[PDB]
């Protein structure tokens, strides 16, 4: 399912 | 190709191509970055990893989307496509596992730089094993299960089980085992016990680190959820 | 750069791009079906317009970003980076310009072929004008003024009041006046005076007609409520 | 404000 969505800092 | 630029001025640069939502920008100047040579700290390493992540979650949206439509229709204009975007694809990861190996790791000292590398390795090789299907996915998964495993070796030793680092290697590691591995009982077990020990270490934590914790235990229990 | 692919395989491609959310791929796919040298159907007039939409609205989301960070500040790197976005946007927008010029409008013949082109050519003057600071700012101005009024000129004797295209053509000029020209007066008219006439002829409609142009009309009045 | 949105076919 979801990994860690990273894609903010 | 950022040779000519200053390391600050690309750093800089990536903060506000964050900001305009330019990732592939962003990703050119961080590659720029590693590539002259020094360390990253902790603020930089983030950079890297949300370009990049971006970058290629854009790209496994378009694949996923072409798969399922040449699924579908199983001309080549749609295996044709499906695989343009499927090379470009694994030309961003092997980019990014290039920097990793040239020379990220080998001059990570501290758990947390070397744990956050090894969890790239280990994310980017799994992107590689989504769309591999050849003679080389079943090394691409060890590559992937590999890295993702000194991660947490190290990671168990050096980290408090709360940690940020370790948490979010191992929901991707549990990740992994159920998407990739083919090993979902692994998975549950990886995900359950992982929450079970933070669970037991918040009370360690201040207010923010505890907002910090609790919000990758909560993506856990989510995949928890969907999984039994 | 497309001239070895087949029309019909950059049309499916195009469609396919769009699918997975590829607009920069899609532009190109589109740029190669222009570049064959015959005219485009309807359906293919759309696909380029929606390809080029995309791409240069990041870019001017992008340029807004940037820009508003720049006149906060006022190093030379919010400068540098805001001054390359802005050429890759005006470079696209002259890609689009240079592909109506040749040689899309000098071949486009029927009412609705020739406003949709002399509407883009408009439309992308005056993404040019929103970054315009020089000496050719106003001559950027004035061409797509020009456009514009051509395209309203055919409008308005080749079709009903009530049709998508003199519609669109309306709201965007009139945006242009609001935006570019500094005349919301002349905006705003034009915004009711298309509403109205519009209003009385969507008793000649069909269902699905209607709800094409009531879509548009209500565009010109979240426009009208947002300027009075 | 709002020119026509043009992003979807
Ligand atoms: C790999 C990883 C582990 C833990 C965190 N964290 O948020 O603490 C992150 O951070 C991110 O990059 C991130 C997490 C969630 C959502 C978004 Cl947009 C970014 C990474
Ligand atoms: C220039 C123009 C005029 C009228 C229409 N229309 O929808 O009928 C369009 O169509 C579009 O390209 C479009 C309109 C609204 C939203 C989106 Cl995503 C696309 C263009
Ligand atoms: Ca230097
Ligand atoms: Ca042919
Ligand atoms: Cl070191
Ligand atoms: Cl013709």
């Amino acid at each position: 399912a979801g990994s860690i969505p990273g894609r903010r800092s | 190709a950022m040779g000519s630029m200053e390391r600050a001025s690309l750093i800089q640069k990536a903060k506000l191509a964050e900001q305009a939502e330019r990732y592939e920008d962003m990703a050119a100047f961080m590659k720029g970055a590693v590539e002259k040579g020094e360390e990253l700290s902790c603020e930089e390493r983030n950079l890297l990893s949300v370009a990049y992540k971006n970058v290629v979650g854009g790209q496994r949206a378009a694949w996923r989307v072409l798969s399922s439509i040449e699924q579908k229709s199983n001309g080549p204009e749609v295996r044709e496509y499906r695989e343009k975007v499927e090379t470009e694809l694994q030309g961003v990861c092997d980019t990014v596992l290039g920097l990793l190996d040239s020379h990220l790791i080998k001059e990570a000292g501290d758990a947390e730089s070397r744990v956050f590398y090894l969890k790239m390795k280990g994310d980017y090789y799994r992107y590689l094993a989504e769309v591999a299907t050849g003679d080389d996915k079943k090394r691409i998964i060890d590559s992937a299960r590999s890295a993702y495993q000194e991660a947490m070796d190290i990671s168990k030793k050096e980290m408090p089980p709360t940690n940020p680092i370790r948490l979010g290697l191992a929901l991707n590691f549990s990740v992994f085992h159920y998407e990739i591995a083919n090993s979902p009982e692994e998975a549950i077990s990886l995900a359950k016990t992982t929450f079970d020990e933070a669970m037991a270490d918040l009370h360690t934590l201040s207010e923010d680190s505890y907002k910090d914790s609790t919000l990758i235990m909560q993506l856990l229990r989510d995949n928890l959820t969907l999984w039994t």
